């Protein structure tokens, strides 16, 4: 969805004993590049389980 | 009806059994799916006690010999089903309040179930 | 060469070619799930329904992947009855399809998925929007089931085209998949293990839903993200 | 299985044109079905080998029909009709009583191992509704609490239904009231 | 009497039964000792294939299954000798509900049938016939296997016949039930030992079919009726009923009717005549009648309904058709929902899964509507839904099973709607049937 190509998600296959995600598939790598990003919020709306949800911290630098 | 609550509690029962029989014989337990109405919940509050919509007991070869599915929240004829594959045997548990989990009118109990499992297992399994 | 008119445009079409192709040739279009290239039609998925004229229409909608072509034929794929019947079929197929798009590794490249968005138009100016009219429990069976070191098999997903079975019977000549029970209960399964054949794997591309997937590439990226590089296989002299 | 039974093979293979080999699956199965009371994998793998076809095909064919079985049966495989006519003569209620007496429903076996139960759809003898079929032995026409309990009491006492009789009257091809 | 021969009158003579109920009539020698097998001898030594076609095409015979296709035309498609085989398949898996005419034909007077297949065989130059007998009919399957050995031993069903040069044989192939296997194309697969699903329709078996070689399928009645035709002339046949509605038919009945069974009545007869004169009136007044088969859709119990003929040309126009003549009477004690509930839980069971519309649609969507209505968890919404579902199913199947499953529920919402709307809208379950003895 993104217009900055700022969210890279490498998927991975869920452990059956210690699942770190409720579904059968998870995100072993989830990276987000802030210095690229524009802060649209199309990501959150596109995410169907609403996992990525924009914050309130903003004092980043 | 409040049948809902008993139905889900009965679904816990089926699960409970599946772990014991499974570990007893060395035949596998496996979660198949988890509810859409859990995965995709994210602001509607969750209330149910398990997350598992479908689950199975598998043999040494790796094919299932018993499938076990509950109906989720949405349903209009809410039931729990069993199915032996290849055999064309399909069992429908309804709930009748207080009576129990019944297949029609016969109570489904643990002992009943163990026998059902064994007749499945012994017949269908290759391993 | 035989003179066909689809809607309002004409096509030449060498004699005895399925209507479906003459449709696609003319630039109008129909959905279709059961008939892949280089495989016989056994018109079964009931999607490729048109209405046909020869002027007089017909009392029943012919499946264009099946019937031959003839003189001055009209084939209609815009009409109120056509779209309506398609809307129907989309919905019907989807009746037992379990929800999994985001984790379905068939991704943005799923014939069911896309067909739905292409054709499934009910009636909804200023009304409520409508979605699935089913409201009873779905089928549930096993899934994520390895058939072989190279092919994982869901059994929930499938839409019961014949493509994979059909292929195995016609083309490598070895049968290793065939339908099991009947009615709604039916499901594809095996009774030979490992899928022996040097040609087992092709069905993976052939399945037009995400039921049949490539185990070597199970969960290693979503379908679209890949850069798709045409090249030639050199591990043999073919 | 058919290793001892080789006349039976010649017998069923002979009936067809040689190029129509696949036909044999129905009879070959049907022999296994009557005589051991429910097919087993080995049988199907052999049947497959014999007719020169992969197991999976033979599995698909075998698994289609209504009659064939694949689990532990009892001694008396009880086949109750559930279609329209039969409903109108109270076949519904029969299945309620039957099942609740015996203690088991579909695809299960009785603790003695003399009774499996299974539904079936229109058996085509609507006029003398209801009916049951036990194993493959002719139709027990009519069922009434008596007629039933007599059938039961005989089976329970070590006699089939072909060798005992029941009260009532059920006609040849006309019969009376309902 | 006379050329419009309807009802019981002195000039109509029974022939399809007159031996059933009298046990010990399945001997070759019992049959023979009635003067039987003359008629086979006659056709074989006299007439050509063309003539035994041409005669029947006039006779008024027409399909006697759950189909009506004038049988002359059905033989007309035969290639009439090229060097290719031909096979005649007697479809004795009539297992559509409410129907049981065929059962006894097989059981008590087999040698009649067999003679009919010798006659038919000769006409279309076919040399082998399969009789696909319903699997659960055990009695019939014994008696047929038995009959065929007898007849073959004494050599009228042999590898050369008479002073002639026609030769014919039969094989029994005991089925395994399963309604859908009855369909004419399904049968050819079923018999061939593949999984049973219908074939496409641009080849007709006549023009190419079973193992490449052209096949013909005919129904048990159709075949039995060949003997009277060939015996006594086409004229003797033509008298029975109105024209295009010739011949007699083995009507059957059930429900709470006083004397149900098979009543061999001429065609064009009224229901009134059957239910009263013959079957001794009802036992409870009727809610609806499903006239013939289970395919056809119910008709309310009406005076104008009772008085309509039984044919393929008067029931046609009344928004029904005639199945197998197996009428069912539905009493008004029970609920129409509960009737159709049972009917469409049957149809759903017996689908083949090949089509989407009927796999998923009927056996998964539609049926559950019924459940919903008839458990009192129903609503007006569900009948509104159902209504709209019907044009989406009828068209779109690949074989005619679906259309037989929709019509009853189609017809039934026009006439009995009220009850459906009742039980749903009011959240009221069906009452139970109260008629188990
Ligand atoms: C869905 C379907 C099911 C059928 N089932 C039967 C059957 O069980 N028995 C039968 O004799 N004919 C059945 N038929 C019709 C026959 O295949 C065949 O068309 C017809 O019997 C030929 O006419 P005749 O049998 O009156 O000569 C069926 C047809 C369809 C479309
Ligand atoms: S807000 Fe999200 S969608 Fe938008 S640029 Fe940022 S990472 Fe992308
Ligand atoms: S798994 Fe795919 S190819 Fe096979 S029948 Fe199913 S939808 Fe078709
Ligand atoms: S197969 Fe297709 S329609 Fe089904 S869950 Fe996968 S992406 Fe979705
Ligand atoms: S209409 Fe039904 S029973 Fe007939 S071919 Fe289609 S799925 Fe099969
Ligand atoms: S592509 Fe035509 S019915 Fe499937
Ligand atoms: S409904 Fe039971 S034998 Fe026909």
């Amino acid at each position: 969805a993104c217009p900055a190509y700022a969210i890279y998600v490498e998927p991975a296959e869920n452990d059956p004993e210690n699942p770190v995600s409720a579904g059968e598939r998870y995100a072993k790598v989830y990276e987000i590049n802030m210095l690229r990003c524009i802060f649209c919020g199309l990501c959150e709306e596109a995410c169907p389980t609403g996992a990525i949800v924009l914050g309130y911290d903003f004092e980043m630098a | 009806a409040s049948s809902e609550r008993e139905l889900y509690e009965a679904w816990v029962e089926l699960l409970s059994w599946m772990r014991e029989y499974a570990q007893a014989k060395g035949v596998r337990f496996e979660k198949e799916a988890d509810f859409p109405d859990f995965i995709y919940r994210m602001e509607r509050p969750y209330d149910l006690p398990t997350t598992i919509m479908t689950a199975s007991l598998s043999d040494g070869l790796g094919e299932p010999f018993l499938l076990a599915d509950v109906s989720p929240r949405h349903a209009k004829l809410k039931r729990i089903g069993l199915r032996l594959p290849r055999a064309h045997i399909h069992l429908h548990a309804h709930y009748e309040p207080g009576k129990g989990l019944v297949t029609g009118k016969i109570p489904l109990t643990k002992e009943r179930f163990f026998a059902l499992a064994d007749r499945a297992r012994e017949a269908l399994a290759f391993a | 060469m035989v003179r066909v008119k689809v809607n309002d445009r004409i096509v030449e079409v060498p004699p005895g070619t399925s209507v479906m192709d003459a449709v696609f040739h003319a630039g109008y279009d129909v959905p279709l799930f059961c008939s892949e290239k280089h495989l016989s039609p056994i018109g079964a998925c009931r999607m490729c329904l048109v209405r046909i004229g020869l002027i007089q229409w017909q009392p029943k909608l012919a499946a264009s992947c099946v019937t031959a072509v003839a003189d001055g034929m009209v084939v209609d794929t815009l009409s109120d009855v056509v779209r309506e019947a398609q809307a129907g079929m989309v919905e019907f197929t989807l009746l037992n399809h379990p929800l999994d798009c985001p984790t379905c590794d068939k991704g943005g490249a799923c014939e069911l998925q896309d067909r739905t968005v292409e054709y499934g138009l009910y009636e909804k100016p200023l009304e409520l929007p409508v979605y699935t009219r089913f409201e009873f429990t779905r089928r549930h069976v096993d899934k994520h089931h390895p058939l072989s070191p190279f092919v994982i098999l869901d059994r929930e997903r499938c839409i019961h085209c014949k493509r994979c079975v059909r292929y195995f019977e016609e083309v490598p000549g070895d049968e290793v998949l065939d339908f099991i029970e009947r009615g709604v209960h039916t499901f594809i399964g095996t009774m030979d293990f490992g899928l022996p054949s040097g040609f087992s794997g092709n069905i993976t591309d052939i399945c037009p839903v995400g039921a049949l997937l490539d185990l070597t590439a199970r969960f290693r990226a979503r379908n679209w993200e890949m850069e798709e590089t045409p090249t030639t296989c050199a591990l043999c002299p073919v | 299985f058919f290793d001892d039974k080789q006349d039976f093979l010649e017998e069923t293979f002979a009936k067809y044109p040689p190029e129509g080999r696949r036909a044999a699956i129905m009879p070959l199965l049907r022999r296994v079905q009557q005589e051991e009371g429910w097919i087993r994998p080995e049988r199907i793998e052999e049947i497959a080998r014999l007719v020169g076809t992969t197991p999976t095909e033979v599995m698909g064919v075998a698994s289609f029909y209504s009659y064939y079985q694949f689990v532990p049966t009892g001694k008396y495989h009880l086949q109750v009709c559930a279609t329209l006519s039969c409903k109108l003569a109270g076949a519904e209620e029969l299945w309620d009583y039957l099942t609740e007496t015996l203690g088991i429903g579909p695809g299960e076996v009785t603790p003695d191992g003399l009774f499996s139960v299974q539904k079936v759809e229109c058996l085509g003898s609507c006029h003398t509704a209801p009916v049951i079929q036990v194993n493959d032995e002719p139709y027990v026409e009519c069922v009434t609490r008596a007629r039933l309990e007599a059938l039961l009491a005989g089976l329970r006492a070590g006699k089939r239904l072909e060798e005992i009789e029941l009260p009532g009257k059920c006609g040849h091809h006309v019969h009376e009231v309902e | 009497t006379g050329p419009i021969l309807s009802g019981l009158d002195p000039r109509f003579e029974r022939t399809l039964y007159a031996h059933v109920g009298k046990e010990g009539s399945w001997t070759l020698d019992y049959y023979l000792r009635h003067g039987g097998y003359e008629t086979a001898k006659r056709v074989l030594k006299e007439k050509t294939p063309d003539e035994v076609i041409e005669e029947v095409k006039r006779s008024g015979l027409r399909g006697r299954g759950g189909a009506g296709f004038p049988t002359g035309l059905k033989w007309s498609f035969m290639p009439k000798d090229d060097g290719k085989q031909h096979y005649l398949i007697c479809n004795a898996d009539e297992s559509e509900p409410g129907s049981f005419k065929d059962r006894y034909i097989l059981e008590d007077v087999p040698h009649l049938l067999i003679e009919g297949m010798i006659l038919a065989g000769y006409a279309i130059r076919a040399t082998v016939g399969y009789i696909y007998v319903r699997g659960e009919y055990r009695r019939a399957a014994d008696r047929l296997e038995q009959a065929i050995k007898e007849a073959r031993a004494r050599g009228y069903l042999g590898k050369n016949l008479f002073g002639t040069d026609f030769s014919f044989d039969l094989h029994v192939h005991r089925g395994a039930g399963a309604y859908i296997c009855g369909e004419e194309t399904a049968l050819m697969n079923s018999l061939e030992g593949l999984r049973a699903n219908p074939r496409l329709k641009p080849p007709f078996p006549a023009q190419s079919g079973l193992w490449g070689k052209p096949t013909t399928i005919n129904n048990v009645e159709t075949l039995a009726s060949v003997v009277p035709i060939m015996e006594r002339g086409a004229d003797w046949f033509a008298q029975m009923g109105t024209e295009q509605s010739k011949g007699m038919k083995l009507y059957q009945i059930s429900g709470p009717v006083k004397r149900p069974g098979v009543y061999e009545l001429p065609m064009g007869t009224t229901f009134r005549e059957l239910i009263y004169e013959w079957a001794g009136g009802p036992l409870e007044p009727i809610q609806a009648i499903i006239p013939g088969g289970s395919s056809t859709p119910p008709l309310p119990f009406t005076e104008e309904v009772l008085d309509t003929p039984m044919s393929y040309e008067h029931l046609q126009a009344k928004g029904s058709m005639l199945g197998t003549g197996g009428v069912i009477l539905i009493p008004e004690r029970v609920s129409m929902v509960d009737a159709m509930w049972n009917l469409t839980r049957f149809y759903a069971h017996e689908s083949c899964g090949k089509c989407t519309p009927c796999r998923e649609g009927v056996a998964g969507f539609m049926v559950n509507l019924f459940a919903k209505i008839g458990t009192g968890q129903g609503e007006e919404k569900d009948v509104e839904n159902l209504e709209a579902l019907l044009p989406l199913i009828e068209g779109r199947s690949f074989c005619p099973l679906a259309d037989a499953a929709v019509w009853p529920v189609k017809g039934s919402l026009r006439h009995f709607k009220d009850q459906y709307l009742a039980l749903a809208r009011e959240k009221r379950p069906v009452p139970r049937p109260s008629l188990w003895r």
